[PDB]
């Protein structure tokens, strides 16, 4: 069975929820319900299978290149991310960024500040981002911090399963062509699975689905949401998933 | 002198208690100073061989303390009845 | 920490050596975030967690298989008494019985541990050196695991004699003692043989007869029970349930010896 | 019909067959002959062939069961006897 | 390592290394040879090639290989059953064929005499033809044993 973590704090959590970010009635739909949906769905989906066994990040690289799969993957990536999220805007287990993080930045965003690169974030989930999705902040193993926008279930881990990319409308020729290389480097893999080597991690993790944000702030208004978040990082934990 | 580390410069009973005590953790004291033997039958058989006759001495002993303890024991030696009879108060020993 | 490691420069990209100590850096803080696994059966805990004898139910030997027994066809009856009936082609082993008879089995481990004797662990089936020597490291304990030497036993001055040998306190702890070579000649006799395959091991229940050493042995449908002194009805065969019943005697002898250490600090 | 066996001294296979594998000299050359006598002697119609036996037998003209082992190892465990 | 041995080495990467010897070459004249004389063969057969291409005006080795080739028999029944024949047996049987023919010659010089043999042979005029197609003949009426 997979059950849902116990959180740091978990009675101030049910009490008045995430200061400057979600209600009681909000965290409650994102984690304590949204959490516990998941993992019961995901458990259902994986009991009496070897998956049962594995944590669902371990669970959603082993099921990332299998197409039947899916439906487990999208479960173990959305639950991995929903904490991967709900850890880094938790008030605690004043935090600042730290100097390799801006570091980072600087040397990746063009020399760019912080809040600049915040608003980047805000703009690219405003736009890349219809309906449910995840946005990302993550560290490719060129140490390079870039901005990744998974739309439902995507994961920065392995990019053939980003879903940077909504199929569903047109798309410009860069992003098909994107899409064609990506193929290529996937059909070059010899391993029989056809999985493919991904260093990238995420070091910010944003969750786009109603479940965040609806109740709290509206259909619209998710901009102002997602500026709330970065606003309010749980930096201890952002500055730790950094590799010194 | 000469003499190598772990040897000594140049009574069956006794070798009989501390072999056996070596072998098996009984204690010399008992078997030498409590136990008596008497030997049962002492016999010369012999096995047909390509290269000839092979004799060998049988003993079959016994040993006790005289308290309700006893043991037979059975030893064969191709070489000596002294050897036979070492043997087979090994083997009562053992056997009480 | 990680010495000998030259990092990389910030204009290059990661190492394969830094790219390693980067997923280890993940894998323990967020690889394993999302949810807690429970009510889930992970094989290397019956050997570093194995349960108490009285935390024990059938429920849980049942789940280790114990009560798989040989094949009907295959069946000693004198083992008559510990089965439960007949399914499937097997006969099924009574886990009320086996229950008590390792809970006995146990405390046997455990008494003689307290007293300091010496706990032989023997298990000569594919893949049972890990149980095996886990029990003998937490009980203080030895084990064998490639095959028993006929005369281990009966035979100890021609076979074990020459191995070297040692003197050691009421905590266990080496006084570093010079020793005769007449105590070093001496046998070493085991004070407890337990046994997990004695169909295999006929030679060692004999030894451990003329020896005089009790035993436990774990006994299957086609095994002679009266051959050692503490039977286990179970399965032998499988090495879930052979490391589920030498987890429980391993760790009945932990608390054994750490009862007498205790005390030799009190 | 199933037919047990008393308790054998050993189970043994006397003479165990195994796999000879053809030479593939010896069957270029079989064919190429057939095709000399069919379609004359130095016939163009199979060169080809002449010209793999010669690369075939150009270095070397010609270019054990483990049965008993297995037996031996598993008979006591199959045979089926009854405990002693 | 230097720049300039790196890439002589770079370009001895792709070079096949040559060979020391004439394999064929090797065999016939050890087959001439006698009481450890090889220098004496070697003139020998060397002379006999010159007289082959100043007479045919081809390379004298490609054409004795061209000859040997051909006139060596493939296979040959041995006591009755056909078995084929590696290159070195081939070899050897052609040239003691060519040396028997040659030495049916006038000069009294052996390598004059082996030397007009070869030139004949190669020109397509030679007895040895048909030894190696009574050996055809007699392996393919014994193919049925193979
Ligand atoms: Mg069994």
């Amino acid at each position: 069975i997979h059950v849902v973590p116990k959180l740091p704090n978990s009675k101030a959590l049910l009490q008045n929820g995430v200061p400057n970010i979600l209600s009681s009635s909000g965290f409650k739909t994102v984690w304590f319900d949204y959490q516990r949906y998941l993992c019961d769905k995901l458990t259902l989906a994986t009991a009496g299978q070897s998956l049962e066994s594995y944590y669902p990040f371990h669970i959603l690289l082993k099921t990332a290149g299998n197409p039947l799969q899916s439906n487990i993957f999208n479960l173990a990536s959305s639950i991995h991310n929903n904490h991967l999220f709900v850890e880094n805007i938790l008030p605690s287990a004043k935090t600042e960024p730290s100097r390799l993080f801006l570091s980072k930045i600087k040397d990746s965003f063009n020399g760019s500040d912080w809040e600049v690169v915040k608003e980047e974030m805000i703009y690219r989930a405003e736009n890349e981002v219809l309906g449910q999705g995840w946005l990302f902040l993550v560290e490719n193993n060129e140490k390079k911090l870039f901005i990744l926008t998974s739309n439902n279930n995507g994961t920065p881990y392995y990019f053939p399963r980003n879903q940077s990319f909504d199929l569903n409308s047109a798309i410009s020729i860069d992003e098909f062509a994107t899409l064609k290389q990506m193929k290529e480097l996937i059909g070059k893999s010899t391993k029989l699975n056809g999985k493919v080597q991904d260093w990238t991690m995420p070091i910010i993790c944003v969750n786009l689905w109603d479940h965040a944000y609806l109740h709290d702030y509206g259909v619209g208004n998710r901009s102002k949401y997602v500026k709330n978040v970065l606003d309010n990082l749980n930096w201890s934990v952002v500055n730790n998933r950094i590799f010194s | 002198n000469i003499l190598p580390p772990g040897v000594s410069l140049p009574s069956k009973s006794a070798d009989v208690a501390a072999g056996l005590h070596k072998q098996t953790g009984v204690d010399p004291d008992y078997i030498t100073r409590k136990l008596t033997m008497k030997p049962l039958v002492m016999k010369r058989v012999s096995n047909q061989t390509g290269k000839g006759k092979i004799a060998s001495f049988y003993a079959l002993v016994v040993v006790g303390d005289k308290n309700g303890m006893v043991g037979l024991g059975e030893g064969k030696s191709r070489e000596e009845m002294s050897k036979a009879i070492f043997k087979a108060h090994w083997d009562a020993v053992r056997n009480l | 920490p990680y010495p000998n490691l030259i990092p990389s420069a910030n204009d290059k990209p990661y190492s394969s050596q830094e790219l390693f100590l980067r997923q280890l850096n993940h894998s323990m803080r967020t690889a394993k975030l999302g949810a807690t696994i429970s009510k889930v059966y992970y094989p290397h805990k019956d050997i570093f967690y194995p349960p108490l004898p009285e935390n024990i139910t059938v429920e849980s030997l049942m789940s280790a298989g114990v009560h798989l027994g040989q094949s009907t066809s295959l069946w000693r009856s004198s083992t008559q008494s510990y089965i439960y009936g007949e399914y499937k082609g097997i006969h099924i082993i009574d886990l009320n019985q086996t229950l008590s008879y390792l809970k006995r089995a146990a405390k046997v481990v455990e008494g003689v541990s307290e007293s300091g004797g010496i706990i032989l662990f023997l298990g000569t089936r594919q893949g049972q050196k890990r149980g095996l020597e886990e029990a003998a490291k937490k009980t203080h304990g030895y084990y064998v695991s490639t095959r028993w030497i006929p005369g281990t036993l009966t035979n100890s001055t021609e076979i074990s004699g020459i191995w070297e040998k040692q003197e050691i306190d009421s905590n266990d702890n080496p006084t570093e003692r010079a020793l005769s070579p007449n105590e070093t000649s001496k046998q070493v006799k085991p004070d407890l043989l337990v046994v997990l395959n004695p169909t295999e091991n006929r030679n060692a229940l004999l030894e451990a007869i003329k020896s005089r050493v009790p035993t436990i042995a774990i006994i299957d449908t086609d095994s002679e029970p009266s051959l050692v002194t503490y039977p286990i009805p179970g399965n032998d065969d499988s090495l879930r349930s052979v490391n589920f019943l030498l987890g429980v005697l391993a760790r009945a002898g932990q608390r054994g010896l750490q009862n007498r250490l205790a005390r030799n600090n009190e | 019909p199933v037919y047990r066996l008393p308790p054998l001294p050993r189970l043994k296979v006397k003479k165990p067959i195994i796999r000879q594998e053809a030479n593939k000299c010896l069957v270029l050359m079989s064919n190429l002959l057939q095709c000399w006598s069919s379609y004359g002697h130095m016939s163009p119609k199979c060169a080809g062939l002449v010209t793999e036996l010669k690369s075939c037998t150009s270095e070397s003209a010609l270019g054990k069961s483990n049965i008993n082992y297995h037996a031996a190892r598993l008979y006591d465990r199959i045979n089926g006897k009854p405990h002693d | 390592p230097t720049a300039e041995q790196l890439a002589q080495w770079e370009a001895l990467k792709s070079v096949p290394i040559p060979p020391r010897k004439n394999a064929t070459l090797d065999h016939i004249t050890n087959m001439i040879m006698r009481h450890g004389k090889k220098e004496k063969a070697q003139t020998i057969l060397s002379r006999a090639l010159y007289l082959v291409y100043c007479q045919t005006r081809q390379d004298p080795i490609q054409a004795l290989e061209k000859s040997l080739d051909e006139l060596a028999p493939l296979m040959m029944t041995k006591t009755v059953i056909p078995v084929p024949l590696n290159k070195r047996q081939r070899n050897r049987i052609a040239w003691n064929w060519i040396v028997q023919s040659a030495n049916q010659r006038v000069s009294s010089d052996f390598a004059v005499r082996l030397g007009e043999e070869l030139t004949a042979i190669a020109k397509g005029t030679s007895s040895a033809f048909e030894k190696r197609d009574q050996i055809h003949k007699t392996a393919i009426a014994h193919r049925a044993y193979i």
